[PDB]
């Protein structure tokens, strides 16, 4: 009778938007309900606004009473017995409240939070959600607000807030250590090899590519990333290889992770875009449907936006290394578009085979290290995941949440750890440089 | 952090008061009591007039989630952190902005709930909900220690004299060998640091029951500012719902000063507990233990240097966690040049705020850690780099200067537990008599 710690209520709100009390209503934008779920998770009443409006309004509250003290603007973290409640500054003046109802354990009736996801990526998870929104809509959330003004806003938030928290599974699921951090997931080969003058391991496939963004006209910038293995030959034919799951550290990192006129900012979030259609297949925020005339291909350009001050996407699917070829706004032509689709499944042909051994290319019983690089945003991982109910499932919950525990306590500089059953975790600062050599038995 | 040494002192009230919320509005501890109506009782830092106003918005906040069936645990802002704690109709709130951790603000307003309840007893606690009329001193007081470190109410135990064996059973025996039939349990006292315990058959000690004791005695009320012989009422969260149980303290002389504690549970055994003490003071002196034990106590906090030689770890902590108990190395070793007090009041606070993250590292939310590290290296000041370690037997603190490393404690921890495990006999108390 073990009740899922499933999220409560996740709002929306601008204190500046209502000034009086009529306006006050206004304030929230989006709100979400256990009930509101209901409606779509299958596809994956005055008196109830009454207390919507009357919760938020603590926040305010809260809000301006801790500015005081400590000059620490946000109250980020509410803590309560029975649903733990975050607060996080997305834009200048939006806030995001969310309530992650405890594991309920009805011991007749007993909480806990042992499994439930710590507050600590949270405010990592839903900067990745709305950095994910702002790329499909405008540049910055509050310049979206001038420009389709109040009520557009409203449809477009339900549109995509409805759908991501509709399985944003409030638990210690995925790689939570990859999770606080921002980052651009990095594959066992990582970087291609850099320069030209040596063969190695994946070394002039950097120029065919570089040479790409210069052949073809208007392409500003492409990113590449081996999510799935080799094509299956095995009896079933297709594997279905866009579907349900999660992404896989040490296997699905991006490379070849740039050229210019892309932040790099701006560039972690269309890779964490890229990673939503291998996650969720031909289920993404502008419902990607792949062509049947060119099976090697998605989407098209023939609507679709990304925002990094209007880039129109196209995608090129081989089995593993997702392409996001990032066209200009105006200069490719919609109007000769199937041309371009040949010479793209023909330019790129060549780079699938070749490509595929160079990203298999690697660099005390057991170490897993992680490196992020602040200037760079790089990801380079190797910490396992949690599986699905190289370790069992209870035993990496206790893991990855000790790991996370001590990230926020720092934020030479090292730290040490250990564990009953034999761990050693040390997170280590030097360009600053993130090393931690987590180690085991 | 910096502006500690001005933080101790309390609102000069000679000022306007915008500024004056202002200097309340920066210090770095507060703890407050506010009663379930939402009216603030007491406030250590601030006055009543400059609580209510500012803290009528946690009763606000307070009053949404007890309305939604959901008592409020605690907030976190940025360096600050506010604890909220439930006890009968007072509400308990403490605001933090060094690094503390909930479960260390929990333990503290725990302790501030303990002595309320040990001048009122439990059926009137409740019923009578100014109500504290002679424990504003005795709470305000007890909040200085808390905000200088309170290495003994942060680990939740209690310090110990360097006797032997032999010695300290001599004390008890001449401790039990004098007993009337009105002795629930008494303790024996010097400087803070508990002698002797006598216990009845069936009457058990509590070791709850003790930081009642110590910590209104020893620590806040400086034994209620002398005065000679003192009778108080008690009570005991082990013998609770019962009658004001009854305490006898008087200062054992002829820091040096030694107290000593008798408790009955009847009204007329004054007397009969004075005379005990007068029968004790002239066996003791007769065998010269008094006169060691001022001695002793004027010589605490042993050297690390010589409890170990060439060792350059700069502090020590241990306890154990069966027969709850604590230890400690010297303190005013930092250096031995400073003599003023404001560089030796910042040292002590700085030197448990090298321990404060770390308790809280340890305990965590099922997390199960077992050693942990760290480095706290300045800028250029110095490479100041704490140490730790632990066990479901026992707890060990440990301080390193800027020689550091994993074998930079190792090469010490193994055998500073070995020290205490040796020296454990002259350092924890077992049991009584």
């Amino acid at each position: 009778g073990i009740i899922p710690a499933q999220l409560g209520f996740l709002a929306i709100y601008n204190p500046a938007l209502g000034t009086t009390d009529e306006t006050l209503e206004d304030q929230i934008v989006y709100y979400a309900t256990a009930s509101t779920l209901s409606q779509a998770r299958r596809r994956h009443s005055k008196e109830e606004r009454h207390e919507r409006l009357r919760q938020i309004g603590l926040a305010q509250g809260m809000v301006e009473f801790a500015k005081s003290f400590s000059d620490g603007e946000p109250v980020d973290t509410i803590d309560t017995e029975k649903a733990r409640v975050i607060l996080v500054e997305v834009e200048e003046g939006w806030w995001i409240l969310a309530s992650i109802d405890l594991t309920r354990l009805p011991p007749a009736y007993e909480y806990s939070s042992r499994e439930v996801k710590p507050p600590s990526l949270l405010r990592a998870d839903l900067l990745r959600a709305y950095d994910l929104f702002l790329l499909h809509h405008g540049s910055s959330l509050s310049s979206l607000l001038a420009s389709q003004g109040r009520a557009q806003l409203v449809a477009s938030l339900t549109r995509f807030w409805d759908h991501f928290l509709a399985t944003w599974n409030v638990l210690l699921h995925g790689n939570p250590a990859c999770d606080v951090f921002g980052g651009i997931k990095l594959a066992a080969s990582g970087e291609l090899g850099i320069g030209v003058g040596e063969e190695e391991r994946g070394s002039g496939e950097r120029e065919v590519l570089e040479g790409l963004v210069e052949r073809v006209e208007g392409l500003v910038d492409v990113v590449v990333g081996r999510y799935g293995g080799p094509p299956s030959e095995k009896g079933p034919e297709e594997e279905q290889w866009l579907g349900l799951g999660g992404e896989v550290g040490e296997e699905d990192g991006a490379v070849f992770l740039g050229v210019g006129a892309l932040d790099r900012k701006s560039l972690r979030g269309v890779v964490q875009w890229m990673e939503e259609v291998y996650v969720w297949g031909e289920n993404a925020f502008g419902k990607p449907r792949r062509d049947l005339s060119t099976g090697h291909f998605l989407l098209g350009l023939s609507p679709k936006a990304i925002f990094v001050e209007r880039l129109r996407p196209v995608i090129y699917v081989s089995q593993p290394f997702i392409y996001i070829l990032l066209f200009s706004e105006i200069t490719p032509s919609p109007s000769t578009w199937p041309t371009l689709a040949e010479s793209l499944h023909a330019q790129l042909s060549p780079l699938q085979k070749p490509l595929l051994h160079s990203t298999s290319y690697r660099p005390q019983h057991q170490i897993f290290d992680l490196v992020y690089d602040t200037e760079t945003l790089t990801l380079q991982s190797t910490i396992p995941n949690i599986p699905d109910p190289i370790w069992t499932r209870v035993e990496a919950l206790q893991t990855h949440a000790q790991i996370l525990a001590i990230l926020s306590s720092g934020r030479e500089g090292e730290r040490t750890c250990k564990t009953a059953r034999g761990w050693w975790i040390v997170w280590t600062r030097v360009c600053s440089v993130l090393g931690h050599l987590r180690s085991v038995s | 952090m910096e502006g500690f040494e001005r933080e101790l002192d309390n609102i000069p009230d000679t000022l306007p008061d915008d500024e004056r919320l202002a200097l309340w509005k920066g210090k770095l501890k507060h703890y407050l009591i506010l009663s379930s109506a939402g009216k603030p009782i007491w406030s250590r830092h601030g006055d009543l007039s400059l609580v209510n106003s500012t803290m009528g918005v946690v009763q606000t906040i307070i009053s949404f989630y007890e309305g939604a069936r959901n008592p409020l645990l605690g907030f976190t802002a940025g360096k600050v952190r506010f604890v909220i704690l439930i006890k009968g109709p007072l509400y308990f709130v403490a605001i933090s902005r060094l690094r503390e951790s909930d479960a260390q603000l929990r333990a503290q307003l725990e302790a501030l709930y303990m002595q309320i309840l040990s001048t009122l007893t439990l059926p009137i606690l409740t019923n009578i909900f100014g109500p504290l009329q002679g424990t504003e001193s005795l709470l305000a007081s007890l909040a200085d220690s808390f905000t200088k470190g309170s290495p003994s109410t942060l680990l939740s135990a209690l310090e110990c004299l360097r006797l032997r064996k032999s010695q300290r059973q001599a004390i008890t025996n001449i401790f039990l060998k004098s007993r009337c039939e009105e002795l629930l349990y008494g303790l024996l006292v010097a400087g803070g640091k508990l002698v002797s315990v006598i216990r009845p058959r069936k009457h058990s000690l509590h070791p709850s029951d003790l930081q009642l004791i110590f910590n209104m005695l020893f620590e806040s009320g400086g034994i209620k500012g002398n005065g000679g012989e003192n009778w108080i009422p008690l009570c005991l969260p082990a013998f609770n719902n019962t009658g004001y149980l009854y305490m006898y303290v008087s200062f054992l002389d002829d820091d040096d000063l030694t107290a000593l504690i008798l408790i009955s549970p009847s009204r007329e055994a004054f007397y009969a507990l004075q005379s005990m003490r007068t029968r004790l003071v002239s066996q003791l002196l007769s065998t010269g233990y008094l006169s060691l034990i001022r001695s002793t106590a004027l010589s605490g906090r042993p050297s690390i240097t010589s409890i170990l030689p060439k060792t350059p770890l700069l502090h020590f902590l241990y306890k154990s966690r069966p027969n709850v108990q604590w230890c400690m190395s010297s303190l005013s070793s930092l250096t031995p040049p400073g003599a003023t007090a404001t560089e030796t009041l910042l040292a002590r606070r700085k030197l448990m705020s090298v321990y404060e993250e770390l308790h809280a590292a340890l305990h965590a939310r099922h997390a199960h850690l077992r050693v942990v590290y760290s480095t706290a290296d300045e800028k250029e000041g110095e490479g100041l780099a704490c140490l730790g370690w632990s066990t479901p037997a026992f707890e060990v603190y440990c301080v390193a200067p800027g020689c550091v490393g994993r074998a930079g404690m190792a090469r010490e921890v193994n055998r500073v537990v070995q020290w205490a495990r040796r020296e454990e006999e002259r350092l924890f108390i077992l049991g009584g008599g």
